């Protein structure tokens, strides 16, 4: 996907890779406190 | 715009007139560039995915091919019969519009004079061996490809 | 790990706060890593004490100078024979990166354009084999046992 | 009345059209910014004051003490700016604030103080502008270019039916502060508004109103109006509302107003407010889909039957009617305009309080922390709001004030309640369709930032970091005894001032190729940089020409490239008001007649009226001669009535830059070919001698003298001395402030280095006895002749084919042009040799150096460095120098060949300095740095001689020269009141000081006051004597360096075969071949051609204003070949009086007017000796000559009016059939020289992680060979010749030095092996976990 | 690396590795302490992150930086990309032999002959012309030959005027188009610093006369110089490859 902070070159990915990161991205939305940084986890 | 420019370069332009020229200008400036770095894009996708074919056997012995006839769109032809078989080798007996015989047998490379002669006998259906109908396994045969067009 | 440190080494009889028979303990242990590990080429501890020494006194005398110090005044400022305030104006400071961008033209890194010193020229390559030539015709162009002898000596 | 520089020669000039307005200084954009910058301003607003004002006075916790500042000052700059380039130090002045520090102690904190201690501290060195609007950074001359950026305030755009598949358009609006958070109001799909902070996560508009202490009855009475209604069931109706599909037509009266079904038309309304309608009864269910306004309760048991904002149904109207109520109130929105925004928002505000709103808020902003009432409402309360955070700057106020249509452009610079109200309702208002969005391109929406408002800008971040510390160390203790000096470091304030000035987007090294490079280089304005644009997002919607442009910012003038329309140029008049907008000169028209005031305009202001064109015929008077005259209004151009019209343009060429400007016959070029000659114009390379252009536009003299380069008079006066380096003049004496001597010199600039290695020379252009006034030039500096610009030489041209030597765009010259030095041109290059110490020992420099056999030692002093005034070449030492090695390890067979012939080791390198190859040019400067422990050999110290020896020369002939006008003019005030002639010039010259005057008491006592002044005076001088001597300090050189030695080499390049050059209408070429004088074509007379140019390529490239430059070439020459004749047959003035003053009469209805009757006949026969090579003509840039005067100034000479005379061929003596067009032509000698761009490698050094050939020239380096390249190679079937150029040829190690031994044995073979580039990525492949291996055979 | 003036450059590499080590062995000496287990699992923590910002820096985490703001270049930046190994270096490098400059016309000029400078000639050639002196006798040796070429004697001019005799040289332009933008000649040794190109070549490399300038490539191996003279030589390349057409047509 393009991010462009402003509103608009080809496709070349894998569907396997689609797949994973449809899932991965359902989960995100089921998540609770995720977190993947050292020192906030220390500090919790 | 609705008014155009109504002086020439003999003459000379007013300030207004050039105004305008200028916008015509620096649009064609930016293009230019847009073109080339597009058309690079191309290419190199079509060099990836081609690269690697290549002229490996001398005939594969296939009996099928493309059906070459003059591309009209409406009115006149605008490509003849000559330009899209000249070069090419045939998958099938030329037979004379009268159906008598065989005008060119087979596997004849068409050069300038057998196009001359179907120009003569006036036939506009000729089937060419063709490369993406080759019957060669990974790569190409010499007579379903044509000649060189360089050499 | 210096608090680990501390918490072994405390008596409560003495009833010294913690939170200040450690925030002693925590802060060497900080500083003792800050110069052990925080440069890609290790200086002794008292190398860095210098250092950050000569850095403060010099900020002072700029301030009441309006002006950079000279080796010669941070020499009298501090205690030092002016030749090792030098020395230690030199300790390179941290290595550069070698891909730091230097480009405008063609996206060239800095290590690009380093080179390699320790390569032979390929004139000194020929160069080499053409004596290991020649010595052989002027050593053949005598008698064997002179020959052996040179070769050997 | 003419100039004297002027009447040397003059120039003439066509251009019927008369000038109002002067063009003004050209550095102005430059010399005001930085003079606002570094100034001392009482109300402070502008530059350092506005900082110090802005941060100071400091404030620790609970107010214990406090640190005011005061003031500040700049002291005087070390070095001056020619010390300053020789040292490589950059030029600057330290900046000392005297701060205050006051302390509060206890009981009354607003009271009496303890102590307040004085002091100054000195914080930082900030550069100084030279007087030419540039910097010396690193010895190294810079310019800070402008840049166009967006203005705080608010803007409304939309997304023009795009990102939307319906295709509705969505607005938005934002607030731009000039630092701060930027707010936000657009419109979902759904029509619904929503703020988004900073780029966050959107929510619902209305949660801010409720942030900022907002009920929903509040909302909903600013937003919505109100409808009434009284409970029988009788509303009150206003004949306005029911503009118009009712459900109900009317029931007023009773008997008829108006029937059902039909809609309510005007007419309708007419009779109802004729008849006065008040009160109306309607049907119940009318009211089924309202809204209720207010809340409503029930007084029986005090509950709350209906809250505002609520939709009313029929049981709602019963209970309330049978509750007692009988007002009730509800809310308008027509759907076609007043429609309803706000409501849905309020129905979607998951929002009731200001707690809940400031909660989600700081989630949005910080997620993740324990929201707290305290904590949110400060944050909140910080992020707009405070001064400290937020400025929305007085440009910013004036911006927004003026978009919502208020009367004050004062305000303050946060945001309030009103604004952001204001802001709502206008967004509101443009969704209904009253009002339009804005554009983002218009040049009322830009604004220009130069270096001081930058530097400012720099200078107070440095302050708000200094701040913070100083805040932060008064936080704690609060000592006495600790003045303000110990906690302020001035490394964190200079950290961003030098930053900025040295290695940032807009500040770049100055273009010093001629006079013009630098005019047009200073004023340039940017869009890129901090705070602006980038190349990659930018889009063609900022790059293309709009409509504001015009006189504002040149259409033509732009790179040509990556970034074309993001650098722009500013227009001739274009100038920049209070605020930092663009604006330009218009003639102010009254009823009638065009007076003479100007106006000053900027991009909006002009939209609302209607401008006549420059080229709009006037009468004697100022009335409008044609009944109609042509205008651009707001947006277009027309023809408009003579008598509503109020103003015109200044000039015709008020639209082009100075670049432009300076193209004649630009009118018949195509605006491609316009813009490539501007940019080359701008890359001629200055020549031995200069030559004016016979063709010009008028604007030379304008940039010559606006630029510096040249030596201008300060005051009128008599020129006393001249010489080659300096020039003295005596001042009138209507101008001398009797305090002065009289006199001021001028110190040329001789053969000195530029930033492209090219020549900077001044010559004096004045003779002795010769009056000057103010405005002349007394030097020219490189490519200006008498003042005016001069980039090129005048060559005779012929267009014609001539045997395929100009085939594409290649260019034929003659021998006779190379003989006479026409295009030969002067570089200095400097080369550094650095005598470093080792870790084996120090490096020497000496004579005598191993291995050189005394063949290049012959040129080296006892030293070992080149004496001054050698002629060098490719190879040779100049500076020789030995660097300690150690060890050697000889091989079995160098120990045999040592011993035999018995040579011992060197045990010392050669790493000496010598010429690089291919240059050969003559030592005219060595100079040596050397450390403060070293002991300053022999040439170091005959240099510091010759130094201090110049340095005393120079100042006493300044004193004695000074004190010899002083004397003068004491001697020219003794001829009255006590006047001695005879007996004065008796006495010695030092007893004229003692002369006595009217006797007094009073008279001697002021004489011992001035014998006393004259002592201190020369006390003064003696100090300053014994300062220079003092410039023999040691020398700062970076840390291991002993000394350096710099020489530097003039070489002198001629023209030959690949040189680039140039006309001035974007016609380039190369030269092909250089053409003996015999085989060139010649013409009748016998006068060959200096260069044969192509005409097929005036054809494709429709720039046909070369061909009228050749024909007026042609003319202007002829006129000057009939003054050569008549001056060499000796004729009388009263004939050359006549001829030249036909030449100067010549045109139609021309401005100039030359008198010729009013000049001496010495001055006559001066300017008949300077127009004796051709006549200079002036051709504006659309106000140029027609081909008719063209053909009558032709005629004026003997040559055809054709233009095309009849040649014949140098080769066979045969005329060319069908005559061919000759005359003289412009050519400028671009800076694409082919010395610089040849080279060739066979081996050399490699790089030492990717061992492949170096890259470069200076490295020596090689040809990339990439990809496309590559598959041309597999194109054809050129296995080894490409497996030759990635092996071999590049980074097989152990493969490259078998083919060389090989080449040298005469076997051409190679054995490849394997790149290094592939064993490079096995070692990374298989450093991480893979496992990657060459499999066996 | 050691620089001029004491200064080091370094490979970012050598942070990293020295993060993993630093980690390392703190976890080491720390399990040896018996630690609360807090302290050990947060040092676990560390290691991983260290080792993942080597093998791929900011891949997963936000990022690491060094001295400046910029991220740290890892192993896994050092392949891919468009500047890694996998590109870049591996059919797009420098090479020897090369030399470039400006282009005139020379009409004069037969389609197999180009006009070459003499001193980028005496460059490029230049272990031909020392094998070629050593080999008459002219030299004794090869410093010998290289100092007469040095000083560019007589005698060396006719040796370099027999080595250029039929040694075909490459020439390219700029945007290598199609397979006609390199094309070998048979070199002319000229005076002057510029390319001499004929000019019925001009179209086959879209090549002008007002400030290009061309590329020049020399063959060393007998099976380079056949390849030269027998595929890419431009008397052979008189057809567009893309149609039969002539593309030597007079312009
Ligand atoms: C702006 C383009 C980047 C590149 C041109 C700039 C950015 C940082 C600069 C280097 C560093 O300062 C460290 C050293 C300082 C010494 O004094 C001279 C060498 C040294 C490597 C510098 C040369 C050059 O100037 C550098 C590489
Ligand atoms: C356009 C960017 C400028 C770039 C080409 C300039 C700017 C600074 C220069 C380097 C520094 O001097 C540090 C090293 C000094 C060594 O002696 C030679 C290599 C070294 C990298 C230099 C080569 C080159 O000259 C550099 C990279
Ligand atoms: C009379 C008006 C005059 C005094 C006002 C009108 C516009 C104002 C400038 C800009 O607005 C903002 C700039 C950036 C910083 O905000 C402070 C400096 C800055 C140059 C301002 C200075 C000053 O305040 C100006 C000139
Ligand atoms: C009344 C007019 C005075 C004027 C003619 C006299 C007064 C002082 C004289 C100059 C100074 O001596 C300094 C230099 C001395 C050198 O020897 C020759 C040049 C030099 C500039 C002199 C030229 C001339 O002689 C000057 C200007
Ligand atoms: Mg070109
Ligand atoms: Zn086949």
């Amino acid at each position: 996907i393009q991010v462009m902070e402003e509103a608009p070159a080809e496709n070349t990915a894998d569907e396997d890779a689609a797949e994973a990161a449809a899932q991965v991205l359902s989960s995100v939305e089921s998540e609770i406190g995720r977190t993947t940084d050292p020192v906030r986890m220390y500090m919790r | 715009i609705e008014t155009p420019i109504t002086a020439n370069f003999r003459e000379g332009l007013n300030v207004l007139q050039y105004f305008i020229s200028t916008h015509g200008a620096r649009k064609g400036l930016a293009d230019t560039a847009l073109k080339t770095a597009n058309s690079g894009y191309l290419t190199r996708r079509l060099v990836d995915v081609a690269q690697d074919l290549v002229v490996t056997e001398d005939d594969c012995g296939t009996h099928e091919g493309i059906m070459m006839t003059p591309v009209i769109e409406g009115g006149d032809v605008k490509e003849p019969l000559r330009d899209r078989v000249l070069g090419r080798v045939t998958a099938e007996d030329v037979l004379k519009p009268g159906t008598a015989d065989i005008l060119v047998p087979r596997n004849t490379l068409l050069h300038e004079q057998w196009c001359d002669l179907l120009e003569e006998n006036s036939v506009d259906a000729v089937k060419v061996r063709s490369v993406v109908s080759c019957d060669t396994d990974f790569g190409v045969c010499a007579h379903c490809y044509g000649r060189d067009l360089a050499r | 790990i210096g608090l680990m440190k501390a918490v072994d080494k405390f008596e409560y009889r003495r009833g010294y706060k913690f939170s200040t028979y450690a925030t002693w303990w925590i802060r060497q242990a900080i500083t003792r890593s800050i110069a052990d590990q925080a440069r890609t080429i290790r200086i002794p501890v008292h190398m860095i004490e210098t250092i950050n020494k000569l850095n403060r006194i010099s900020r002072q005398m700029l301030q009441e100078m309006g002006r950079e110090p000279t080796p010669e005044e941070l020499a009298e400022r501090m205690l030092m024979p002016e030749d090792k305030i030098r020395k230690v104006l030199k300790i390179a400071k941290e290595p550069i990166s070698m891909e730091t961008p230097i480009g405008d033209d063609e996206d060239s890194h800095l290590g690009d354009f380093i080179e390699d010193t320790t390569l032979e020229l390929p004139l000194d390559s020929a160069t080499t084999e053409s004596l290991r030539a020649a010595t052989h015709d002027v050593l053949a162009g005598l008698t064997a046992r002179e020959a052996k002898v040179l070769r050997m000596r | 009345v003419y100039s004297y520089t002027e009447k040397k020669r003059i120039r003439k000039d066509f251009g019927k059209r008369p000038q109002v307005l002067d063009v003004p200084y050209l550095l102005s954009i430059q010399l005001d910014s930085f003079q606002k910058f570094i100034e001392q301003d009482p109300e402070g607003q502008y530059g350092l004051e506005a900082a110090f004002r802005s941060v100071f006075p400091i404030q620790s916790y609970s107010g214990n003490s406090e640190l005011q500042y005061v003031s500040y000052r700049l002291g005087e700059p070390v070095f001056d700016v020619q010390e300053c380039q020789i040292r490589g130090v950059t030029y600057s002045a330290p900046l000392r604030v005297k701060l205050r520090l006051v302390i509060y102690e206890r009981e009354a904190p607003e009271g009496t103080v303890k102590d307040i201690k004085e002091q100054e501290v000195y914080m930082g060195e900030i550069p100084l502008m030279t007087d030419n609007g540039t910097f010396v950074i690193n010895g190294t001359e810079r310019v800070i270019v402008s840049q166009l950026h967006r203005s705080p305030g608010v803007f409304f755009d939309s997304d023009k039916g795009k990102t939307h598949s319906s295709g509705k358009v969505l607005y938005n609006a934002r607030i731009i502060p000039y630092r701060g958070s930027w707010l936000d109001f657009e419109f979902d799909p759904k029509d619904n508004l929503f703020v988004r902070i900073d780029r966050r996560r959107k929510l619902p508009a209305t949660i801010i109103l409720r942030a900022l202490n907002y009920t929903t009855e509040q909302i909903l009475d600013l937003f919505f109006e109100k409808v009434i209604f009284e409970i029988k069931l009788q509303m009150e109706l206003v004949p306005e509302r029911l503009r118009g599909t009712a459900s109900f037509d009317i029931e007023a009266n009773g008997k008829v107003y108006v029937e059902k079904g039909r809609r309510i038309t005007a007419r309708h309304i007419r009779q109802l407010e004729k008849d006065d309608v008040k009160l109306i009864e309607v049907p119940v269910e009318y009211i089924a889909g309202k809204v209720v306004a207010k809340d409503y309760i029930d007084e029986s048991t005090g509950e709350l039957i209906c809250a505002a904002n609520m939709e009313l149904s029929l049981d709602l109207l019963a209970k309330l009617s049978q509750s007692g109520h009988k007002r009730i109130e509800t809310l308008f929105t027509n759907d076609l305009d007043h429609g309803p925004y706000i409501s849905e928002t309020l129905r979607v505000d998951p929002t009731n309080d200001r707690l809940s709103a400031l909660v989600e808020i700081y989630r949005m902003m910080r997620p993740g922390e324990p929201p707290t009432r305290e904590a949110a409402e400060s944050l909140f309360e910080n992020l707009f709001f405070s001064e400290d955070r937020y400025d929305l700057s007085a440009v910013g106020r004036m911006k927004f004030n003026r978009s919502l249509l208020r009367e004050e452009i004062e305000g303050s610079g946060i945001l309030s309640k009103d604004d952001i109200i204001d802001v709502m309702k206008k967004l509101i208002d443009i969704r209904n369709g009253k009002g339009e969005v804005d554009d983002i391109d218009h040049l009322g929406n830009r604004r220009i930032r130069s270096v001081g408002e930058m530097a400012e800008n720099q200078f107070r971040v440095g302050l708000v970091r200094v701040e913070r510390a100083v805040k932060e160390r008064l936080s704690l203790g609060d000592l006495d005894t600790l003045m303000p000096q110990d906690m302020i470091n001035a490394k964190p304030i200079s950290a961003a001032v030098k930053e900025f000035f040295g290695s940032s987007q807009l500040s770049q090294f100055m273009d010093q190729n001629n006079p013009l490079s630098e005019i047009t280089h200073k004023r340039r304005i940017s869009a890129l940089g901090p705070g602006g644009l980038t190349r990659e997002r930018a889009g063609f919607e900022v790059r293309d020409v709009h409509p504001t442009h015009y006189g504002r910012v040149c259409p033509i003038e732009t790179p040509e490239g990556p970034n074309i329309g993001l650098i722009n140029s500013l227009s001739v008049y274009a100038q920049t008001n209070e605020y930092g907008f663009l604006e330009t000169p218009y003639r102010k028209v009254t009823d009638g007649v065009v007076t003479d005031e100007i106006h000053y305009l900027s991009a909006i202001e002009e939209g609302n009226y209607v401008i006549a064109q420059a080229n709009s015929n006037l009468d004697e008077e100022g009335h409008f001669v044609e009944d109609l005259v042509t205008c651009r209004s707001k947006g277009e151009s027309s023809l408009f009535s003579r008598d509503q019209v109020d103003y015109m343009d200044v000039s015709t060429q008020q639209v082009v830059s100075v670049g432009a400007s300076l193209i004649p016959f630009l009118e018949h070029d195509d605006a491609n070919r316009a813009l490539m000659g501007a940019n080359m114009q701008r890359q001629a390379v200055p020549t031995l001698r200069a030559d004016k252009p016979l063709v010009g536009t008028g604007m030379e003299r304008a940039v010559a003298v606006d630029s510096g380069v040249t030596a201008v008079a300060k005051r009128g006066g008599v020129v006393q001395y001249v010489d080659a380096s300096r020039i003295v003049i005596k001042v009138n004496e209507d101008e001398m402030y009797p305090g002065e001597a009289g006199i001021d010199i001028y110190n040329l600039t001789k053969y000195t280095r530029s930033n492209q290695n090219t020549c900077i020379n001044q010559m004096p252009c004045v003779s002795l006895g010769e009056p000057v006034e103010r405005g002349d030039v007394l030097a020219d500096g490189p490519s200006t002749d008498l003042g005016e610009l001069a980039l090129g030489q005048n060559m005779r041209v012929a267009f014609m084919p001539w045997n395929g030597y100009n085939f594409e765009d290649s260019i034929l010259v003659s021998e006779r042009v190379v003989q006479e030095d026409r295009f030969t041109t002067i570089h200095i290059q400097e080369l550094a040799c650095v005598s470093r110490d080792t870790k084996l020992g120090p490096e020497e420099i000496t004579a005598d150096i191993p291995n050189v056999g005394e063949a290049a030692l012959s040129k080296l002093d006892e030293s070992g460095i080149v004496y001054i005034g050698a002629e060098v070449t490719g190879g040779d030492i100049l500076v020789g120098k030995v660097t300690p090695k150690g060890e050697t390890q000889l091989t079995p067979e160098e120990k045999l060949l040592r011993a035999i012939f018995g040579e011992k080791a060197s045990d010392v390198k050669d790493s000496s300095l010598r010429v690089p190859n291919g240059v050969s040019g003559t030592v005219i400067d060595v100079q040596v740095f050397t450390r403060d422990g070293v002991e300053k050999d022999k040439r170091a110290l005959e240099i510091e001689e010759m130094q201090l020896k110049q340095a005393k020369k120079d100042l006493s002939e300044e004193l004695q020269i000074l004190e010899a006008g002083l004397f003068s003019r004491i001697r020219a005030v003794l001829v009255a009141g006590g006047v001695e002639a005879e007996k004065l010039d008796k006495l010695p010259r030092d007893r004229w000081l003692e002369l006595g005057l009217t006797d007094e008491e009073k008279q001697n006592q002021l004489e011992q006051l001035a014998e006393q002044y004259d002592e201190l005076k020369h006390e003064f001088e003696k100090k300053l004597e014994a300062k220079r001597r003092k410039i023999t300090q040691g020398d700062d050189l970076a840390p291991g360096v002993l000394k350096i030695v710099k020489v530097y080499l003039a070489v002198k390049r001629r023209i030959q075969p690949g040189d680039k050059m140039a006309g001035r209408h974007g016609n380039k070429g190369v030269i092909s071949k250089i053409n003996p004088i015999e085989d060139m074509p010649y013409d009748e007379n016998g006068t060959p051609v200096d260069i044969v140019l192509n005409p097929l390529g005036v054809p494709s490239r429709m720039n046909i204003g070369q061909i009228l430059e050749t024909h007026l070439g042609m003319a202007a020459k002829g006129i000057g070949d009939k003054i050569n004749a008549m001056l060499k047959q000796q004729q009388e003035v009263a004939k050359l009086r006549e001829f030249i003053q036909r030449a100067y009469d010549l045109g139609a209805d021309v401005r100039q007017k030359v008198d010729l009757s009013t000049f001496s006949d010495e001055e006559v026969m001066r300017l008949a000796e300077n127009l004796r090579k051709g006549m200079p003509i002036a051709t504006p840039v659309f106000d140029g000559a027609k081909e008719a005067e063209i053909k009558e100034l032709l005629k004026l000479g003997d040559l055809p009016t054709s233009g095309q005379i009849r040649l014949y061929d140098g080769r066979t003596g045969e005329q060319f059939e069908r005559p061919v067009t000759v005359g003289y032509m412009y050519m400028l000698k671009l800076n694409h020289l082919v010395d610089d761009k040849m080279h060739a490698r066979s081996t050399g050094s490699y790089s030492l992680v990717t061992q492949q050939p170096l890259g470069g020239k200076a490295q020596f380096g090689g040809q990339r060979f990439g990809e496309m390249e590559v598959w041309a190679l597999e194109a054809y079937g050129a296995a080894y010749t490409l497996q030759e150029m990635l092996t071999v040829k590049s980074d097989d190690v152990n493969g490259r030095t078998k083919m060389y031994k090989n080449i040298v044995d005469g076997n051409h073979q190679m054995e490849p092996g394997m790149p290094e580039s592939f064993n490079v990525l096995l070692k990374e492949i298989r450093s991480l976990g893979i496992n990657i291996e060459l499999e066996d055979e | 690396v050691p620089l001029d003036g004491g200064r080091f450059a370094t490979s970012d590499l050598n942070d990293l590795y020295r993060r993993v080590i630093n980690r390392n062995n703190r976890l080491k000496r720390l399990l040896d302490l018996a630690a609360p287990d807090i302290i050990v699992r947060n040092e676990k923590r560390m290691l991983q992150e260290a080792v993942d910002a080597l093998l791929d820096n900011g891949r997963r985490g936000r990022a690491i930086t060094g001295s400046n703001k910029r991220p740290l270049k890892s192993l896994a930046d050092m392949i891919k990309g468009k500047q890694g190994r996998f590109r870049q270096n591996l059919l797009g490098k420098r090479v020897d032999y090369s030399g470039r400059s400006v282009i005139t016309v020379g009409p004069y000029l037969r389609l197999h002959q180009c006009g070459l400078p003499k001193k980028m000639a005496l460059e490029l050639f230049k272990p031909f012309i020392y094998g070629k002196l050593e080999l008459r006798g002219l030299a004794t040796t090869i410093k010998a030959a290289k100092k007469m070429v040095e000083r560019e004697e007589a005698v060396v001019w006719d040796i370099l005027d027999e080595v250029i005799r039929e040694h075909p040289v490459l020439l390219n332009r700029a945007p290598t188009l199609h397979r006609l933008g390199i094309q070998a000649f048979e070199p002319v040794l000229i005076e002057g610093k510029a390319i001499q190109l004929h000019p019925l070549v001009c179209a086959a490399y879209n090549a002008d006369f007002d400030g290009d300038q061309m590329a020049v490539h020399v063959p060393l191996t007998l099976e380079a110089q056949l390849e030269a003279r027998a595929l890419m030589m431009s008397t052979n390349n008189i057809l567009s490859p893309a149609n039969g057409e002539p593309i030597i047509v007079p312009s």
